[PDB]
């Protein structure tokens, strides 16, 4: 059983869509090691709720996946985190190291989003991880100007 | 449902020419794998039948496909390319095998254009074609593994070992690139034991080497009479000619072998043959100093 | 008209196939209703040609194929399926005849979607296939047959029936289900001319049973020297390790055999070599009480 | 010379397979200097055998791509640590970071092998390169699972 695993040889929708969330989850537990270990919990949980999009996606909606109690998890979040960013005009991708990682998760959570909609529109299934990866990729934004922010402001008390 | 049933076809198919280059091969090994194949066609056509709900081809069997065809591909070597199929039987079947196997790839690569076929139907097919491949290949090296024994073993006089080969398949025809066989070699040597079992399992009583002689050449050459009695009784040609011309009357009256000149001349051999320099049996008796044979093959008119 | 072509063609393949398995069954009756098949392959072809007019398959062919099919479905009994083809080459060309009849099917199936074609043309070719498989599965019933008579008559020392059953087709390499070959049953009992005979016919002159044990195990273990020296001059394996591991030159010590542990050294035996015991030919001969076996291996 | 380089204006089957691989030897090379010196010449042949796929699909199967040597190098590979990794039933990605550097690996590797599948459905070349790539995943798993377990031991 050693020598095979799982094997994936097709492109379809769900395969795509499936494959995206992998990345954007390995991406994830790669960014958990920058960040505090408020934004650490946070990201791990977001892996958690992954994998739940993933078993519904992957089963084809036979398998329970996110919750509504999830999405509003995301949301609130979002809320707390919007007041911190006053809102800044434009700011380049990668402020900092850590910020950059967040940005590349950011970019994968949109791609999968998009994924997961084709999935939608193809089969009817995958509304709640849709609203999950929207909010998904707009926090995963404002995590990344609170990590500016917050490196800046420890940057002017050692001046 | 139209593809899938010619695909089975297929498989089932292809079991029987595995099946039957199995019972050729006289190897154990080869005959393992193939039995493992034979098992495998079964799981790999439920694969293709059930679009993947029972039995699936796994990929520890395309592993364990490519785990033999490592360590054979070790024993052959260097694998000559444009190589002509049908070196021995048991390789023979094993080529036939092969493409049948190669056209289930054909199959295959056709209904997966018309249903999903998991991946690894098309790799064990693949994988089982070069398989089938390695063991064709390795047939023929073992092949000419018991032949160039038996070459030896007729030169050195082994009754012994000749048995072994000859009864483990070594081809009793077995031609050098001189041409010489191990019946060529028996008569040459003069071990008259191995001649007898040589021609007892289908020896060419009457092989050509470079040179063009006959075991019967061979014979009347060095003296060896009680070969040139049984050769003669199982139709030896009397009145062979190599490249130079000479028959065995006139090797046997060069070297002065009178009970041997009287053997050949008594099963119809030629006074009156002339080699390409004109000189005939009663030429090189007289020739050679060997006075009694020329008088036999004067008075033999 | 192209799709009768094809049919033909497959036809005039089986027809090849099948006249070589004729030529392999080395039985009468697998080969009478094999030449039935080969002239009634003729009609179905002039059947498919001629969409009809001329020759026609008949049901009495069909009818024919039938009263053959049950009288060999009653000396088989129960036929297992999901097994495994190629068990014996008049079994295997049977079965290769078989594939290519049920592709011959194929054709016409196809053949019938595009031609009026004699419904007895697809209902012989259906029977066919069928009872080609009862020719392949009676060829391997007849041939285990004689070697569980090989197996039996090495046993009994029977000189006489192992030259029938040889020349007959018994396979001289037909292992037994503990693993034993005929070889071993020769050398075993002790009976030297089967011995002869069965290398002839190219026995494995060292075929491992359950036990591990060689022809050349079995005839030292009995004290058969005659049977020790021919094994030998046939390159038996003189250190060939069992379950247990013990050698010839090991089993020979054992029981007694001083001119076999002489003879089995001329060809190589291992002195030390070690069983999973520990115990050497110079420890065996020692353990047993033989001792002037002793005395050779440790003066080695 | 120096301005053009190689360009690339086309979206092809064969163009996706060496393109995802060139992302896969590139992160195997990011990944490869997080690890120990065992682990680290262990992906350097494995980019070897990537470049090698890539001549293969590359050229269309004209080059010569992977041999079969490298497959059971990999399934050794794969049964070597396979033993070591006492069979847990689930792990969070990213354990560690370089447990996480080699789960982007494996995801990329995984996508190559549907893109390298897509090119032997369309061109019948790759086969033994798609085999790799199965193998592939399953072993940058297994590299990632033991670095999560080497952690853990040094922790007790
Ligand atoms: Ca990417």
């Amino acid at each position: 059983r050693l020598f095979g695993g799982e094997e994936v040889w097709k492109d379809d929708p769900i395969i795509e869509a499936n494959g995206t969330l992998d990345e954007l989850t390995s991406f994830i537990g790669e960014a958990k090691h920058y960040v505090d270990e408020e934004m650490k919990g946070i990201l791990e949980e977001i892996q958690n709720d992954i994998y739940k999009i993933m078993g519904e996606i992957g089963s084809k909606g036979k398998i329970e996946g996110i919750s509504e109690e999830r999405i509003k998890w995301l949301a609130g979040l979002i809320e707390r985190y919007s007041e911190m960013v006053n809102k800044l005009s434009f700011v380049l991708p990668g402020g900092t190291l850590e910020s950059a990682k967040l940005d590349v998760c950011r970019t994968i959570a949109r791609r999968a989003e998009r994924k997961v909609a084709t999935v939608l529109r193809e089969f009817g299934i995958g509304t709640l991880a849709a609203i999950y990866l929207a909010l998904l990729s707009r926090l995963l934004f404002l995590l990344a100007r609170v990590i500016e922010i917050e490196k800046n402001k420890l940057k002017e008390v050692r001046s | 449902d139209s593809p899938v049933v010619e695909v089975q076809g297929t498989i089932d198919e292809l079991n029987s020419f595995i099946g039957y280059a199995l019972v050729l091969s006289r190897w154990d090994d080869i005959r393992n794998d193939l039995f493992r194949i034979q098992n495998d066609l079964f799981v790999l056509g439920e694969d293709v039948s059930t679009g993947g709900k029972g039995r699936t081809v796994t990929m520890d069997m395309i592993i364990y496909l490519i785990k033999r065809s490592v360590e054979m591909k070790a024993e052959i070597g260097k694998i000559e390319l444009f190589v002509v199929p049908g070196g021995s039987v048991e390789s023979a079947s094993l080529h036939m095998a092969r493409a049948v196997s190669r056209r289930l790839e054909r199959r295959i690569k056709a209904a997966s254009e018309l249903t999903e076929i998991n991946a690894n139907v098309l790799l064990y097919a693949n994988m089982l074609s070069n398989i089938l491949f390695m063991h064709a290949l390795i047939s023929n090296k073992r092949k000419e593994e018991l032949d160039k024994k038996l070459l030896e073993a007729a030169r050195a006089g082994q009754d012994d070992e000749v048995a072994a080969l000859l009864a483990k398949g070594a081809d009793v025809n077995a031609s050098d690139y001189k041409g010489t066989t191990p019946l060529h070699v028996a008569a040459w040597n003069g071990h008259l034991e191995i001649v007898d079992v040589l021609l007892a399992r289908g020896a060419d009583i009457n092989a050509s080497d470079s040179y063009g002689d006959t075991p019967l050449h061979l014979a009347a050459n060095y003296g060896h009479l009680e070969i040139v009695d049984l050769l003669l009784r199982w139709g030896a040609d009397v009145n062979a000619s190599d490249s130079s011309g000479k028959t065995p009357l006139h090797l046997a009256a060069q070297d002065g072998h009178l009970e041997i000149v009287d053997v050949l001349l008594a099963h119809g051999a030629d006074v009156n043959a002339q080699d390409k320099f004109g000189k005939t049996p009663f030429d090189l008796a007289i020739d050679n100093g060997n006075e009694d044979i020329a008088e036999v093959l004067q008075k033999a008119a």
